[PDB]
């Protein structure tokens, strides 16, 4: 399993957004939203293949979540679908960005702005997100934005759609991995 | 499902489907409640769960 993969909670899908370690520990980082009141997580809608356990959740404010595996036997592959990932950077205004997600695949676009603040409303407000013209749609949240070898966030939400383009915001991955003390690999 | 505080700018993209009156599954509840706004209150709900 790798990034851009559908995940399951008892609630609903989401998308994987990178495997993570910290010594030999494995954990696989997601949406905060997505992790928010969940317990267990599988790979398949039949829920037969388990992945693991949240460990950790930061929703809303931030938009963060982290889950700790408990398969022993399924591949966590450091990548996002066949791209390998090899580090981590900070967005800039005008980089180039992908994301996959589990509803749409891979789309491309690039930053538009830095430090923005989504209203999801009822007191959902999240800050310090990256903006871009990358679109998305429901299922595709928690997975990928990279660029090239480079992890850069996590899908959040948005608005419009991939048919007719829409803008989506992302969280930056650097933060999620400063706050747990994990490393992409 | 009530579309009252909408609509909103923005959606979170988790997955848990909801059918549309137009035959069409919404992604979520904001996807199908601004869809509902857009639509000047005409779209309803037929079910939960995909079309």
């Amino acid at each position: 399993i790798s990034g851009g993969d559908a995940i399951y909670s008892s609630t609903g899908r989401c998308s994987l957004g990178f495997n993570v370690r910290s010594g030999s520990t494995y954990y696989f980082l997601t949406a905060g939203h997505c992790t928010d009141g969940a317990t267990t997580w599988w790979a398949n809608s039949a829920r037969t293949t388990v992945l693991g356990t949240t460990s950790g959740s930061s929703f809303p404010n931030n938009d963060y979540g982290i889950v700790r595996y408990t398969n022993t036997t399924i591949p966590k592959d450091g990548t996002v679908g066949g791209q390998d990932i090899t580090s981590a950077a900070n967005a800039t205004v005008g980089m180039a960005v992908t994301r996959r997600g589990s509803t749409t695949g891979t789309h491309s676009g690039s930053v538009t702005a830095l430090n923005a603040t989504v209203n999801y409303g009822g007191g959902d407000v999240v800050y310090g997100m990256i903006r871009t013209n990358v679109c998305a749609e429901p299922g595709d949240s928690g997975g990928p934005l990279y660029s090239g070898t480079r992890a850069i966030g996590l899908t959040s939400g948005g608005s419009g759609n991939c048919s007719s383009g829409g803008t989506t915001f992302f969280q930056p991955v650097t933060e999620a991995l400063s706050a747990y003390g994990v490393s992409v690999y | 499902v009530d579309c009252s505080e909408y609509p909103k700018p923005a959606c979170t993209h988790e997955y848990r489907p909801l059918c549309g009156s137009d035959n069409k599954t919404y992604g979520n509840k904001c996807n199908f409640c601004n869809a509902v706004v857009e639509s000047n209150g005409t779209l309803t709900l037929s079910h939960f769960g995909k079309c």
